[PDB]
């Protein structure tokens, strides 16, 4: 399918004249066009100024104005000799390297984006069709993964989530667990004095950083203002009645008072 | 629910109030939920990355392929930048004043047609030799080749004629058309002499290590060079139907012609509406259009000169009763050494590989009617055509 | 480095600036186109007579002959510079391999690639036919383990089977 | 210090409540995973077959596109072939010897000759001189000038020195950006210190409900700086002048409209002399004229239906004038291209809201929403008279490429 389809023709002509390029002025005996920059000579179908770039001696960090200027004006005077009558002086080949060169320009100006080509045919004019109508056709897909891709990050969302909770044991419980524990025995004192100790262990996860953790800092605050209230409770109970062992609820007083203003203290 | 209660009778299968057996049989629902969501799990994780590959394709194409016609338009905007600009010279007086002489072509087609006249005369004989192989011409592809060319120097007169349907006078296909009697058909079907004499000397047994090279290789350059000759007309009806057919057929004319379209739309005025799709400029550009039947329209004649020199070698009678075959599979071994033969000398065209199963077909269609009803040897009838079944397949490649 | 380059223009560009300038009145005095038939048909072949034409035309295979001393290598520099529609729309047609084809071919297609055969359209129902189910297992083991724990050891403690027995007010209702 | 959760893991949490706790209430978002899973399968089926054939019926424009398109096929394989035969007669025509040392010379006497113009080199007049900090702010110098003289300062690719053969920056490239971005690491200091400091103003900007309109016109002073195409962050940096320096200072507005917006509170206590005009209302009715006129319904005055115009115009404003940080999120970078030569024209955006073709992210709407649903929440004759608000609220934004969207679906 190389007539025409544009591509298989363009491959085995144009592409088969790249190799020519390739062996132009490179197989010339030998890379004439240079010194040697680079053996294979890449591509000598254009310049490669990184590769092929010796076309005399300097080639230098600013005497590219005193050798490589001496290669325009060496090959340009050795190529206006030779070059006046190599394609110059038979200019049919000329003229048709300024047909190809710019009356074919002339139709890529109507092989443009777009201007004034015809303008039908239909390239010409989105270029960017792809995204004029077919990210608008994938916003057709926004609205597809509006419910899917919104589904899966609510999904692997309330996945970490799981893995979250399972992050969090003894913290982001406690809540009940200190809290019945509470009102239960004293609270043990322990199940406050250790549930608080082993649980300070993770209100100091909520200490050691906090930003910006609102749901630690609930958790230690809910912790905090339990911890309140079963100072005032304790207080309450040992001023105004004040019947038990003395020195045990002047102990929870002290105690209590001692983790409260503590963390008050570290407040 | 309808399989609930359906649930509350396969669970009403423990008992009525079994919660030992209730909580086994909840055991057994999750071995169901198990597997069903094990299975559901990896399928829906194929679906996703589905999804994933399918969204991030068409972002990278949307994106990517959306600057890919716009990297048509980064590039072939960059088309229209030298457009009245380049090769630094006068390009004016280079496609007008040195360009007018290209519509000068006289003298050429003076001395061309004419010598296009009295050289392919000549090339009626030299370019048409035979008599009888000396290398299959002598030389086909000096000889039934230079006929090609001889006629694609007459496809002037034979394609180019129908190029040039009246571009600038009544002379330029008439007082040349006698300057393409010997001219066109003296060089088309020279090449053509030459073609089925030389598809008929690759007929012939050996056929042979230089005269089906040189044979071939004309049979396979022209006829290839045929092949995406009317392959470049018919995409000149084809790019014209896809440039004229977006012209005239548009639709804005909206008649559309009466009556040059609709019929011929799109061809659709030769030169150079109707004849640059396959003419200048056009660097091809005649389009050649050598030889139409080197190997293009005669490669049927190989394989059909092995599957008609093997259906010629059935000699229905059969000879014995069943030997059909035996001449007819003979032919098929000489369709293999010819095939392989042939595409050692001609890889476009004229015989690569399609003798085998042509011979196939003369074998196959052979030995279908020589013990069709009980007119062979009806105690031999299946024995012989599959015994050349089985075994002139393990004679090939089966 | 400014890189002074001494090529052969504005002395021998001047004979195609002036001489293949003639055309202005020999390429309209001999008026050598339209078409190259003149001698196909066998009658004038000059036409006549394309040598004015011949003076521009070889006023630009010779003065821009001359002209091409160094330009003969620089007319011959968009041989690579004009076939920027040749990277482009092939290009183009490779886009076109990719939006006219597999942009909406691989969208509408490598979309309906995992279809059914998912499959949950079976199985997603047999999940929730399993899940529903596994739910009425389990409340179904709830209630049934209410009232004959909550009458039995919560006999003493009222005020906290009343939360049970609530409970099971849920589970059966 | 900020891990994998506040990511909204609060509202992950607000499923039910985190209020005590629960390890159960992980049992019920498992359930709702489960259910998020139906949905999802329920999504995936609905659109595996289904709504892929949706999507052909997509594919109807789509393909469509892909038919206009294959007239560009057509249009690219016309220019193609135009350009490829034309192509062929190009390596045909000037390469009649071909020897491009003698056909085509143009480049081979210039094998690295024609690529002779890189004499920019290298460092540092107009770096700092046409940029004091500034010179800027009237398309000047710095806007004109020195800007696209640091978009020459990446013209020179720094590490593509030499190529020795070539050798145009190979000892030009050692201090040509990096006096340039020296200089301009000074002017990036300097536009780092107008940032946290005309952004402090934007702090000060409060001017009305809320608006920071002080930040708007302070937006057009930062047009330039997002603009400033090298390219504007080198190294991520200006950007995070627009970002990591309007990181606290979102919490500024975040902060102001987090202690403005909740301070509306005013409602009735019992209402059954209402209930005395729709049990009056149906006594005269009907049977005789009504009674009710519509009548109260006195929720229908807008205690929480105010709100709706002005915590979704506020939550418009951690949506919509937060996109209007569309045109502050570095503003809009685009478009200025040397380096400030557009956005010193075209330097005035709108942004909000307007269409939908992008794909983007932002931040600073959480606090607005959750305020705004969360002050809704104790609202119990709501919305039964609210069915068209909340749901309204439901089908509020369709077509904006906002998140205003997912705040609708939050409403």
């Amino acid at each position: 399918k190389e007539s025409r389809a544009y591509l298989n023709d363009e491959s085995l002509s144009y592409i088969r004249d790249p190799l020519n390029g390739q062996e132009m002025s490179k197989e010339l005996q030998h890379l004439p066009n240079d010194s040697m920059r680079l053996n294979y000579l890449v591509n000598s179908k254009q310049f490669n100024v990184k590769a092929f770039l010796r076309d005399m001696h300097k080639q230098d960090s600013f005497n590219d104005l005193n050798n490589s200027l001496d290669r325009l004006d060496s090959d340009i005077q050795d190529q206006s000799i030779h070059l006046k009558q190599l394609v110059g002086k038979n200019f049919t080949k000329y003229v048709k390297i300024k047909n190809k060169l710019d009356q074919i320009y002339k139709e890529f100006d109507e092989k443009t984006n777009e201007k004034n080509q015809c303008d039908s045919p239909k390239e010409n004019q989105i270029n960017v069709e792809s995204l004029n109508k077919k990210v608008d056709e994938v916003i057709r897909t926004t609205t597809f993964k509006l419910k899917p891709l919104m589904d899966n990050y609510q999904k692997i969302l309330n996945y970490q989530a799981t893995k979250k909770f399972i992050e969090l044991n003894k913290f982001y419980f406690n809540l009940p667990k200190s809290l019945k524990r509470c009102l239960t025995n004293n609270d043990f004192n322990e199940f406050i004095i250790e549930y608080s100790k082993g649980l300070t262990l993770r209100r100091r996860f909520n200490q050691s950083s906090d930003a910006s953790q609102s749901l630690v800092i609930k958790r230690i605050w809910t912790q905090i203002e339990n911890l309140l209230v079963t100072y005032k409770d304790l207080i309450w109970n040992s001023l105004i009645n004040s019947n038990f062992n003395i020195d045990q609820p002047q102990e929870t007083i002290l105690s209590l008072f001692s983790k409260l203003l503590n963390l008050e203290n570290f407040i | 629910m309808s399989s609930d209660p359906l649930q509350q009778v396969c669970d009403l299968i423990k008992g009525d109030l079994s919660l030992e057996r209730v909580r086994d049989i909840k055991e057994q629902l999750l071995k169901e939920k198990s597997v069903v969501e094990y299975q559901l799990n990896k399928e829906s994780d194929k679906y996703y990355g589905e999804v994933e590959e399918s969204l991030k394709l068409l972002n990278l194409s949307k994106n990517s392929v959306t600057s890919i016609k716009q990297q048509i338009n980064e590039v072939n905007k960059l088309g229209n930048d030298n457009r009245f600009a380049i090769n630094r010279y006068d390009i004016l007086f280079r496609a007008t004043k040195l360009y007018e002489t290209v519509n000068t072509t006289s003298s050429i087609y003076d001395r061309i047609y004419n010598f296009v006249a009295l050289m392919e005369h000549i090339e009626r004989l030299l370019v048409a030799e035979l008599a009888e192989d000396a290398l299959e011409t002598g030389c086909p592809h000096l000889l039934e080749i230079h006929f090609l060319l001889t006629s694609a120097r007459d496809f002037q007169e034979q394609v180019v004629v129908m190029a040039k349907e009246a571009t600038e006078d009544a002379q330029r296909t008439v007082m040349k058309l006698f300057s393409r009697l010997s001219g066109i058909i003296s060089k088309f079907d020279k090449l053509l002499d030459g073609l089925t004499y030389d598809i008929v000397e690759m007929a012939r047994a050996e056929q042979i290590s230089l005269a089906i090279r040189l044979f071939k290789i004309y049979d396979l350059e022209e006829r290839e060079d045929l092949r995406i000759e009317a392959i470049r007309n018919i995409i000149k009806k084809k790019e014209i139907e896809i440039e004229k057919s977006s012209i005239k057929k548009l639709p804005n004319s909206k008649n559309t012609a009466r009556l040059q379209d609709e019929t011929p739309k799109v061809i659709e005025y030769p030169t150079n509406k109707g004849l640059y799709q396959e003419i200048m400029s056009g660097t091809i550009s005649t389009r050649t259009a050598p030889r139409g039947y080197k190997h293009f329209l005669i490669n049927g004649i190989n394989n059909s000169i092995s599957e008609m020199f093997g259906e010629m070698r059935e000699k229905y009678v059969g000879d014995q009763k069943f030997d059909v075959l035996d001449n007819m599979d003979w032919i098929f071994n000489e369709l293999i050494i010819v095939k392989e033969h042939i595409a050692n000398c001609c890889p476009p065209h004229w015989n690569i590989f399609e003798v085998y199963f042509d011979q196939y077909y003369k074998e196959l269609h052979s030995l279908i009617t020589d013990l069709v009803e009980s007119e062979p040897e009806t105690i031999i009838i299946l024995d012989i055509l599959a015994f050349d079944k089985t075994f002139q397949d393990t004679l090939k490649q089966d | 480095e400014t890189q002074q380059s001494a090529m052969n223009s504005s002395l021998d560009h001047l004979q195609n600036d002036l001489n293949r300038i003639n055309l202005q009145w020999n390429r309209i005095l001999s008026d050598n186109t339209n078409p190259l038939e003149l001698a196909l048909a066998f009658l004038d072949d000059t036409s006549v007579g394309l040598g004015h034409r011949y003076e521009e035309f070889n006023q630009l295979k010779s003065q821009i002959g001359s002209h091409l001393q160094d330009v003969v290598n620089e007319h011959s520099q968009v041989f690579n510079t004009n076939v920027a529609s040749y990277g482009k729309a092939v290009s183009s047609i490779m886009q076109a391999q990719e939006q006219t084809l597999n942009l909406k071919n691989c969208l509408k297609e490598a979309n309906e690639k995992i279809t059914t055969d998912k499959g949950s359209l079976q199985e997603l129902n047999d999940n929730n036919l399993k899940y529903t189910k596994m739910i009425d297992v389990l409340v179904n083991i709830e209630e049934l383990l209410q009232i004959p724990e909550k009458i039995e050891e919560n006999i003493r403690k009222e005020n906290f089977h009343q939360v049970q027995i609530l409970l099971e007010r849920g589970f059966i209702l | 210090t900020m891990e994998n959760i506040d990511d909204e893991v609060l509202l992950e949490i607000l499923t039910d409540i985190n209020w005590s706790i629960e390890d159960d209430a992980d049992s019920m978002i498992e359930r709702i995973d489960l259910r998020l899973a139906e949905t999802e399968y329920l999504f995936n089926q609905n659109l595996l077959s289904l709504q892929k054939i949706g999507p052909n019926i997509r594919p109807y424009e789509d393909k469509v596109n892909d038919e206009c398109h294959r007239i560009i096929p057509t249009l690219s394989l016309f220019l193609m072939e135009m350009s490829n035969f034309s192509n062929d007669i190009e390596n045909v025509e000037s390469q009649d010897n071909g020897l491009q040392v003698e056909s085509a010379n143009k480049k081979l006497l210039w094998n690295t000759l024609d690529e002779l113009l890189k004499t920019v080199s290298l460092d540092e007049i107009s770096l700092n001189q046409l940029l004091e900090c500034p010179i800027r702010e009237k398309n000047l110098p710095w806007m004109e000038n020195q800007l696209n003289l640091l978009l020459k300062a990446f013209q020179a690719i720094g590490s593509d020195g030499n190529e020795v053969e070539y050798n145009l920056r190979e000892i030009s490239g050692l201090k040509q950006r990096l006096q340039f971005y020296e200089k301009v690491t000074k002017i990036f200091l300097n536009r780092i210190v107008e940032e946290m400091q005309k952004k402090f103003s934007n702090i000060r900007g409060q001017d009305i409900s809320h608006d920071q309109m002080i930040r708007i016109l302070t937006t057009l002073l930062i047009f330039s700086p997002l603009i400033l195409f090298c390219k504007e962050i080198s190294q991520k940096s200006y950007q995070a002048i627009v970002e990591n320096w309007n990181v606290s200072i979102q919490p500024v507005y975040m902060e102001l409209w987090t202690k403005k917006i909740s301070q509306l509170q005013g409602i009735d206590t019992n209402d059954e002399k209402m209930n005395e005009l729709s049990l009056s209302q149906l006594l005269n009715e009907w049977d005789t004229f009504r009674k009710e006129r519509k009548t109260n319904d006195i929720n229908p005055v807008f205690k929480n239906s105010f709100s709706l115009l002005t915590e979704c115009l506020q939550t418009m404003r951690q949506e919509c004038i937060v996109y209007q940080n569309f045109v502050e999120v570095f503003f809009h970078i685009s478009s200025k291209h040397n380096f400030e030569e557009y956005i010193k024209h075209f330097n005035d955006p709108d942004a909000p809201p307007i269409l939908l073709d992008t794909v983007k992210v932002m931040q600073s709407d959480r606090e607005a929403a959750v305020i705004e649903t969360q002050l809704v929440s104790r609202i119990f004759q709501p919305i039964v008279t609210r069915l068209s608000s909340y749901f309204v609220e439901l089908v509020k934004a369709e077509p904006t490429v906002a998140p205003a969207l997912t705040f609708y679906l939050e409403n």
